[PDB]
C-alpha cells in the first residue's frame, strides 16, 4: 500500500526524466536535454545532478508535485534507487545527490513553524561564522570478533553505534563492535551558521540565529558575509540544555503490560530545529 | 447526581443551563451600567463566525454576571478553567449543528461541522496582584499588566509517535494523551515473537508550537513596600508571534506549578515548586490610551492572513464616524484640542500645541531606492524650574503607546542596547533590547538633557540624523532601526534666566547640537500680577469638593474622542503639499537666511518647516496643503522669536 | 489557633489550690516543645461541633475537598459493617472487627487548620513568683536544641513566599487507588509501579502518574536576624541566624525592623566542604511561633 | 537529622473491572467457596473451621470431586499449574479465619500464622 505508494512515485519518476524534457523547438535548447546532463556527466566524472522543480510542475498537473514535496525525507532512498537503474540502463562507488532548485516561494526565518516539517523550503539569509571540514562515516563495517567482521550495514541515520540484528555470526543479540577504521566510505561536510536580514526583521526585536549543514557538492561554496539561497528538507536535531524551561516535557517509559514475571531505562526527549541543505548559489 | 472527583460540577445543568445562555441576552449588561441594537450578540456573531470562515469565539464574563440565572456558572467558570471550558466547547459546536438545520443545504456540511471550534474568555476580575497570591490558589485565572521583555525561539512538542522495526517491517504508531509515551517490545512482524527491536524515526512525526515570552508587570495599588517583580509565561499554538518586545498587554490564564529537575543528571526532583503563567487570551488594543501607527505594522499586516488572529487595531465603529465629521466642522477646532489634551496645566498653549502637532508626525514617503523619510520631529522645552515640566512629561508617558522614560546621570552607552547577558532559567547567552529599541516608534522622554556625559549624548548623533543604529561588537554585526520622536528638558545654570544675557551661554550645550533640535521653547516667569488671580482659583478650584470636576466652565472637553481622532487621522490621511506654497515657504527661508553679521538657522528648519507644516495639514483632514495655514507653522518657531528678544 | 502558655499556669494554680495535685506540664513543654504540636492537635481531634452552618456554594475548593473526603471515608465505614453483620455467625467486638480491615484516610491530612503556641510575660510570671528571657544571638549556646526560647534583632534580607510540597498524591489508573507519600528531606524522588494492595500481588502491575489538585501544600519563606548592635562585646561584629516561618504567620516580617521573634530551635543537617566534616555536625536554625514587634 | 517518610493508599475510584479473571478475583471465587457453600441439607467447611479453631489445629481438608461438583474452570486451572494457585488458597483461607477469630474470642471470652489445606480424592489409582 503505502510500498506501492512510494513505489508508484518511483515509477512515475523514473517514467518522467526518461521521457521528453524539451518543449522548445531547433531555436533552443534542443532535446532532450536530460541525457545530456547524464552523458556530459560521464564525461567528466563528478556524480551529481542539477535538476529543476519547474519542469516537474509543468508536466503532471502537480499531482506529483504535491508527493514530493511535502514528505521529502520519506522519499529519499526510492528516487535514488529509481535513477541508480536508469544510469545501470545508459552508463556503466556512486554516490549521487539530487538537488533541487527555483522553488515559487522564499519564506524567512520567522515563517518557520513546526507543521512545515519534512517538507521543502526557500530560505534566505546571512553567512556569519563559517566552520572547517570533517568527515563522517555513514558506511559501517562493524561485527563482532567471535567470529566474523565483515557486515556492511547502517549508521546512514545518526545514531551511529551500533548494529543490532542478525548477529554476530555466532554472538547473538546484542553483541556488536568493535568498528573498523579502515573499511568505510566517507564524505565531508561543514556547518555553516545563518542569520537574518537586516531589511526584514519586525520592529523591534533583535536578530535571530539559525543552524545549517552542507553536505558532499556545496562544501565550501559559502562565504562570510554574503546572501544565500538554500534548499529547504529542514531536519531535527536532539537538544539537551533546555530543562527547566518549564515544561511539561514528555517522557519514553516503556511498556511492561506484555512479559509477564515470576530496569528504569526510562529517557528525556528535546528537540530543536535545525536545517539541511544541499544547494548553495550566491545570488545577492 | 453525578458529579466529578475533584469538583462539584454537572454536565447536565452546566449544558443545558449554558444552552439557555446562548439563546437570550438583552443589554443585562447595561442594565448594571445603568443605560445613561435590541437584537441578541451570538446570533450575530456567530453569523460572523460563520460566512467570514473565522473560528475562535470569544465572550466576557460580566456578561455571565448580569444575566440571572447563571450566576452560578460564573463561579464554577473562574474555579475550575479546563472541565467548564471543554463543556462549553462542546455546546457550542452542538449550537452550530442546532443552526444548520434551518436551510439544509450550508457549506459542505460535513467538514465545517468538523473543524475545531473554541472558546477565549477574558475579563475575569482583577482585585489582587501577582504578589499576594497564596498557594491555596493554585489553578485559576488570573490578570495581570506589563511589558515585555524577550522573546525565545519556536521550540517543538511531541503529539505523535512514531515506530518501525528491521523486521520487517511495520509501522505501528501512539499518541501521548497523559504525561508519557510508552513504546512496545515487541511485535510487528510476526507478532509474535521474535522480540526484535523496536527503533524510533524521530522524522515522521506530528509536532507543536511551544513558544516562551518573559515578561515584566505593574501591579497597581502596592504592596508598600514592593519593588518590581518578573514572571514567565509560556504561549501556544495560534499565538506563537503575538507579542514583539516592547507592548503593553493585558493577559489572561491560569497560574500553575511544577517541579524541576536538579543538575540534569539524576531524577532528585528538587522540592519548592516552581511557578508560571499558561496564557489563554491576549488583550493588544486598548480603548484609553493611543494606537499603533500603520507603516511600521505592514509586515505583520502581510503576515497573520493566512490564520486568524486578534485585532491590534482599534476598531473605529460606524455611528460616531458620523460625530467625527460632525466635530471636525467646528472652526476652533485649532484651540479646542490643544486646550482639551493636559486639562489641569494652564499656560503654553504654544507647547501644548507642538505637543500636539508631536501626535500628527508628518509624512510617510518612501522613495524607490534610499530616501526613507520618516515624520519625526523633536522638542527640547526648557526654563526656570517650578514650571510644570514634570506633569507634561508623565502626562505625555501615559497617553504614548510605546514609551520608554529614562533620565540624566543613569545612563551609559551599554545603557541604550545590547544587553547582551546570560539568562539563568536556560544558562546560555541570549541577548536583551536596551532602551531605544522598545522606543521603536512613539515618544521618548529624557530629564536633565545637561548632565549627560560625552559617551552618553553621542548616541542621539546618529539617532537625530541618520534614523539608525549600528551596533557592531562581538554578538551582532548589523544595524537595526530605532524610529523615535524624542522630547528632552534641561534646567539652566542660575536657575532663574536673567536678561542680557546670550541664550545660547545660559544652557551648557554646544550651539549645533541646540541648533539641530527641531522645536525649541524657553518658557519664562512674568514679574506681572493680573495671571496670578486665575491661578490660585484655578488650584483651589481642584482641591475643593473632593471629586474630578476640574474643567467644565466654560469648555467642551472630549474625552476619549481624541485618541480616535488622531488615530483615524494617522491611517486614512496622505498629505501632499504642491506647488502653490512653494514661493511663500522659499520666500520665507531665505527670509530667515538673511539674519547674519546667538542661535543660526540651516536646512533643518527647513525640512522642520514642511514636515510641520505637512503635520498642520494632517489635522482637520485635508489631503493636500494650503497657501494659508503655512503662516501660523512659521509663527510656532516665531513666538520662540519673540521670546528670544528680552 | 493560638495556645497560650499563660491560661495552663493560671489551670495549675487553681487546681493546685482546689485540691488535687496537678502533674507539672508548663516546664514539660518548655523542655521538648516538639512531641507536643501533634499530641496536642490529637487530642483536639477527638471532639469539635461539627455541623453548625451548611456549605456556601462560592466559599473555596479546599473546603469542598475536604468535604469529599470525609464523606466517601463515612461511607466506606459503614459499608463493611453492612457486610460482615448480615454473615452471623456488646458489639464493640465487631467494631474491633471493621476498624482493622478497612483502609482509611488517616487524620493527618483532613486537618485545614495550623496550631501555634505564644510564650508568656514578665507579668505572668512575677504574679505568681524564663520560657521568655529575651536572649542575644551571641548567647545561644549549643546546649538550647529543641526548648522554646526567644530573640531579638533586626530583620535583613527576607525573601519572596513560594509553595513547598508536604504529600504528594498519585493516581493508579488501573487498581484506583491513590497512593501517597510523605516528604520530609530537601529533596525527594517520584515512584513507580505501584505499591498498593491490589496492583500488588498481580502480574501486571499499573504506572501510576501524579495530580496537583490533591496534595497538600504549605507557604514557606526565610529570612535572617542580624545582631542588635547595641549588644554586643566591646570589639566585635555581629552575626546571623536563620529563620524559617510556615503557615499563616508569613508576611509579617518586614525589612529593616526591630522585631520579638519566638521559636523553637532544631537542627538540620548539612556540613560544608566534604573534607572538613568530622560527624555528625548539624548546622542549626530557628523554627517560628509567635512574632512581636517593637514600634 | 529526622526520620523516614511513609507510603500508604485508600481506594477511591473504579476501575478497570471487565474482570479479566487473574490472580485478585479468583480470590473472590474462594471467599464465596468457604462461606457461601452449603450442600443438602447443611454447611460443611464453616462448621469444620469453627470447631479447628478452639483445638488449634489451624488446617482444613477439602474433597476436590466436590470442587469439580461446584464450579468448573477452577478444576482443571488447579490442576495446569497446582504450585502457583495452592498459596491464594492458603490466603484464602487465612482472611476467612482472621474475622471467625476475633467474632469468636472476643465474644464472649495476634498472633496466628498462615493455615494449610490438606486435600484428598479417590478418582484415579494411577
Amino acid at each position: 500500500v503505502d510500498d506501492v505508494t512510494g513505489e508508484k512515485v518511483r515509477e512515475a519518476f523514473e517514467q518522467f526524466l526518461e521521457d521528453f524534457s524539451v518543449q522548445s523547438t531547433d531555436t533552443g535548447e534542443v532535446e532532450k536535454v536530460y541525457r545530456a546532463q547524464i552523458e556530459f556527466m560521464k564525461i567528466y566524472d563528478l556524480n551529481t545532478i542539477y535538476i529543476d522543480y519547474q519542469h516537474l510542475s509543468m508536466r503532471e498537473n502537480g499531482a506529483l508535485a504535491m508527493a514530493i514535496s511535502e514528505q521529502y525525507y520519506r522519499f529519499l532512498p526510492f528516487l535514488q534507487k529509481g535513477l541508480r537503474r536508469v544510469v545501470r540502463k545508459y552508463a556503466p562507488e556512486r554516490v549521487f545527490q539530487i538537488s533541487f532548485f527555483n522553488l515559487p516561494t522564499v519564506h524567512r526565518i520567522r515563517d518557520i513553524r513546526s507543521e512545515k516539517i519534512g517538507s521543502l523550503l526557500s530560505i534566505s539569509g546571512t553567512v556569519t561564522r563559517t566552520s572547517e571540514v570533517r568527515p563522517e562515516l555513514y558506511k559501517a563495517s562493524f561485527t563482532c570478533d567471535m567470529c566474523r567482521a565483515i557486515v556492511d550495514n547502517v549508521e546512514q541515520s545518526f545514531k551511529y553505534t551500533e548494529p543490532t540484528f542478525c548477529p554476530n555470526p555466532s554472538c547473538e543479540n546484542r553483541a556488536f563492535w568493535t568498528l573498523n577504521v579502515t573499511r568505510s566510505r566517507f564524505l565531508d561536510w561543514q556547518k555553516v551558521r545563518i542569520q537574518e536580514n537586516a531589511n526584514e526583521i519586525p520592529t523591534g526585536s533583535m536578530p535571530r540565529t539559525l543552524d545549517v549543514i552542507l553536505r558532499g557538492d556545496s562544501v565550501e561554496r559559502a562565504k562570510p558575509g554574503d546572501r544565500c539561497k538554500f534548499t529547504g528538507v529542514e531536519i531535527v536535531v536532539p537538544d539537551v540544555t533546555q530543562l527547566g524551561l518549564p515544561g511539561v516535557k514528555p517522557s519514553s517509559t516503556l511498556d511492561t503490560r506484555g512479559i509477564s514475571k515470576t530496569s528504569l531505562g526510562v529517557r528525556d526527549l528535546t528537540y530543536k530545529i535545525s536545517f539541511l541543505a544541499c544547494h548553495v548559489i550566491s545570488i545577492g | 447526581l453525578r458529579i466529578i472527583w475533584g469538583t462539584n460540577v454537572s454536565i447536565q445543568e452546566c449544558t443545558t443551563n449554558f444552552r439557555n445562555f446562548l439563546m437570550s441576552f438583552k443589554y443585562k449588561f447595561r442594565k448594571i451600567l445603568d443605560e445613561r441594537d435590541e437584537e441578541l450578540y451570538y446570533i450575530k456573531q456567530l453569523n460572523e463566525m460563520r460566512e467570514l470562515g473565522t473560528s475562535n469565539l470569544n465572550l466576557d464574563a460580566r456578561n455571565l454576571l448580569a444575566y440571572k440565572q447563571t450566576e452560578d456558572l460564573y463561579h464554577q467558570l473562574l474555579n475550575y478553567p479546563q472541565e467548564v471550558i471543554s463543556i462549553m466547547d462542546q455546546t457550542i459546536k452542538d449550537c452550530m449543528v442546532s443552526l444548520i438545520v434551518d436551510n439544509n443545504l450550508d457549506y459542505d456540511l460535513d467538514e465545517i461541522e468538523t473543524k475545531f471550534y473554541k472558546v477565549r474568555p477574558y475579563n475575569v476580575g482583577s482585585c489582587k496582584g501577582m504578589r499576594e497570591l497564596n498557594p491555596n490558589d493554585i489553578d485559576k485565572l488570573i490578570n495581570l499588566k506589563g511589558l515585555v521583555l524577550r522573546s525565545t525561539p519556536v521550540i517543538p512538542d511531541m503529539k505523535v509517535a512514531f515506530f518501525k522495526c528491521n523486521v520487517c517491517d511495520h509501522t505501528m504508531a501512539v499518541e501521548i494523551d497523559r504525561g508519557v509515551i510508552q513504546e512496545p517490545a515487541r511485535c510487528e512482524r510476526i507478532d509474535c515473537n521474535e522480540p526484535n527491536s523496536m527503533s524510533l524515526i524521530h522524522n515522521r512525526c506530528s509536532f507543536a508550537d511551544k513558544q516562551v515570552i518573559k515578561l515584566q508587570e505593574t501591579p497597581d495599588f502596592v504592596p508598600d513596600g514592593q519593588t518590581p517583580h518578573s514572571i514567565s509565561l509560556c504561549v501556544y499554538d495560534e499565538l506563537v508571534d503575538s507579542c514583539r518586545a516592547g507592548d503593553r498587554i493585558e493577559v489572561t490564564g491560569t497560574f500553575r506549578s511544577i517541579p524541576i529537575r536538579a543538575n540534569s543528571r539524576q531524577r532528585v526532583l528538587k522540592s519548592l515548586y516552581k511557578t508560571y503563567v499558561d496564557v489563554v487570551h491576549v488583550k493588544v488594543s486598548d480603548k484609553r490610551l493611543d494606537v499603533d501607527t500603520s507603516t511600521i505594522e505592514q509586515e505583520l499586516m502581510q503576515n497573520k492572513v493566512d490564520h486568524n488572529e486578534v485585532e491590534e487595531v482599534r476598531q473605529i465603529t460606524d455611528q460616531d464616524l458620523a460625530k467625527i465629521r460632525e466635530v471636525a466642522a467646528r472652526e476652533d477646532l485649532y484651540s479646542l484640542l490643544a486646550r482639551s489634551i493636559a486639562p489641569s496645566i494652564y499656560e503654553l498653549e504654544d507647547v501644548k500645541k507642538g505637543i500636539l502637532l508631536q501626535l500628527f508626525g508628518g509624512t510617510n514617503k518612501t522613495f524607490t531606492k534610499g530616501g526613507r523619510y520618516r515624520g519625526d520631529i523633536n522638542i527640547l522645552l526648557c526654563g526656570d524650574p517650578s514650571t510644570s515640566k514634570s506633569q507634561i512629561l508623565q502626562y505625555v508617558h501615559k497617553i504614548t503607546p510605546r514609551g520608554v522614560y529614562t533620565s540624566g546621570k543613569g545612563s551609559s552607552a551599554v545603557g541604550l542596547t545590547a544587553y547582551i547577558t546570560r539568562d539563568v532559567d536556560t544558562k546560555q547567552l541570549v541577548l536583551e533590547s536596551g532602551a531605544l529599541v522598545l522606543s521603536d516608534g512613539g515618544v521618548c522622554c529624557i530629564d536633565e538633557f545637561d548632565k549627560m556625559s560625552d559617551s552618553t549624548r553621542s548616541v542621539l548623533h546618529e539617532v537625530m540624523e541618520q534614523q539608525t543604529i549600528s551596533i557592531a561588537k562581538a554578538g551582532i554585526i548589523t544595524t537595526l532601526n530605532a524610529r523615535s520622536s524624542i522630547l528632552a528638558s534641561a534646567n539652566p545654570i542660575g536657575s532663574r534666566y536673567n536678561p542680557n544675557l546670550p541664550v545660547t551661554e545660559n544652557i551648557d550645550l554646544p550651539p549645533p547640537l541646540l541648533s539641530r533640535f527641531d522645536l525649541v521653547y524657553l518658557v519664562l516667569d512674568k514679574v506681572d500680577e493680573k495671571n496670578d488671580r486665575e491661578l490660585a482659583k484655578h488650584l483651589t478650584n481642584l482641591y475643593l469638593e473632593d471629586k474630578p470636576e476640574h474643567i467644565s466652565q466654560d469648555d467642551v472637553l472630549p474625552v476619549e474622542f481624541l485618541t480616535m481622532y488622531i488615530s483615524y487621522a494617522k491611517e486614512h490621511i496622505h498629505p501632499i503639499i504642491t506647488e502653490a506654497a512653494k514661493t511663500e515657504l522659499v520666500r520665507a527661508y531665505v527670509g530667515m537666511r538673511k539674519m547674519g553679521d546667538r542661535i543660526t538657522a540651516t536646512t533643518r528648519q527647513l525640512e522642520s518647516m514642511i514636515r510641520l507644516a505637512e503635520a498642520h495639514a494632517k489635522m482637520k483632514l485635508k489631503n493636500v496643503v494650503e497657501l494659508e495655514d503655512v503662516q501660523e507653522a512659521v509663527r510656532l518657531i516665531r513666538s520662540a522669536i519673540k521670546d528670544y528678544a528680552t | 489557633v493560638i495556645i497560650d502558655l499563660d491560661d495552663i499556669l493560671q489551670y495549675q494554680n487553681e487546681k493546685f489550690l482546689q485540691g488535687t495535685q496537678a502533674d507539672d506540664l508548663v516546664s514539660a513543654i518548655q523542655q521538648n516543645a516538639n512531641h507536643f504540636t501533634e499530641l496536642f492537635c490529637r487530642a483536639i481531634d477527638n471532639n469539635m461541633p461539627l455541623p453548625t452552618k451548611e456549605i456556601d456554594y462560592k466559599d473555596d475548593v479546599l473546603d469542598v475537598i475536604l468535604n469529599q473526603r470525609r464523606l466517601r471515608n463515612e461511607r466506606m465505614l459503614s459499608d463493611r459493617t453492612n457486610e460482615i453483620r448480615s454473615e452471623n455467625l456488646m458489639n464493640d467486638a465487631l467494631r474491633e472487627v471493621v476498624e482493622d480491615e478497612t483502609e482509611l484516610f488517616p487524620p493527618n491530612l483532613t486537618r485545614r487548620y495550623f496550631l501555634y503556641f505564644k510564650p508568656l510575660s514578665q507579668n505572668c510570671a512575677r504574679r505568681y513568683r524564663i520560657s521568655s528571657k529575651p536572649l542575644s544571638v551571641r548567647q545561644i549556646k549549643g546546649d538550647f536544641l529543641g526548648q522554646l526560647i526567644t530573640v531579638r534583632g533586626i530583620i535583613t534580607r527576607v525573601s519572596d513566599v513560594k509553595p513547598a510540597v508536604e504529600v504528594i498524591a498519585y493516581t493508579c489508573d488501573q487498581c484506583g487507588y491513590e497512593v501517597f507519600q510523605e516528604v520530609n528531606s530537601r529533596t525527594f524522588t517520584p515512584l513507580s509501579e505501584c505499591t498498593s494492595e491490589e496492583c500488588s500481588q498481580n502480574q501486571t502491575k499499573g504506572q501510576l502518574f501524579m495530580s496537583t489538585r490533591a496534595s497538600k501544600f504549605s507557604a514557606f519563606q526565610e529570612c535572617k536576624i542580624q545582631e542588635l548592635s547595641q549588644q554586643v562585646p566591646v570589639g566585635h561584629i555581629p552575626r546571623s541566624l536563620n529563620i524559617h516561618v510556615n503557615g499563616t504567620l508569613v508576611r509579617s516580617l518586614s525589612p529593616g525592623d526591630i522585631v520579638d521573634v519566638t521559636g523553637i530551635f532544631l537542627p538540620a543537617p548539612y556540613t560544608g566542604f566534604k573534607a572538613l566534616k568530622a560527624g555528625l555536625l548539624t548546622e542549626t536554625y530557628l523554627e517560628a511561633q509567635f512574632v512581636r514587634q517593637h514600634k | 537529622s529526622f526520620d523516614r517518610p511513609e507510603i500508604y493508599s485508600a481506594p477511591v475510584l473504579q476501575g478497570e473491572s471487565p474482570n479479566d479473571d487473574d490472580n485478585t478475583e479468583i480470590i473472590k471465587s474462594f471467599k464465596n467457596f468457604i462461606l457461601e457453600f452449603r450442600l443438602d441439607s447443611q454447611f460443611i467447611y464453616r462448621d469444620q473451621l469453627r470447631n479447628n479453631i478452639l483445638v488449634k489445629n489451624y488446617s482444613l481438608t477439602v474433597n476436590m470431586e466436590h470442587l469439580i461438583g461446584y464450579n468448573e474452570d477452577i478444576y482443571k486451572k488447579l490442576s495446569d499449574e497446582p504450585s502457583d494457585i495452592i498459596p491464594l488458597f492458603e490466603t484464602a483461607i487465612t482472611q476467612v479465619a482472621k474475622r471467625i477469630s476475633i467474632l469468636s474470642r472476643a465474644q464472649s471470652a495476634n498472633s496466628l500464622p498462615t493455615f494449610q489445606l490438606i486435600l484428598n480424592s479417590n478418582a484415579n489409582q494411577i
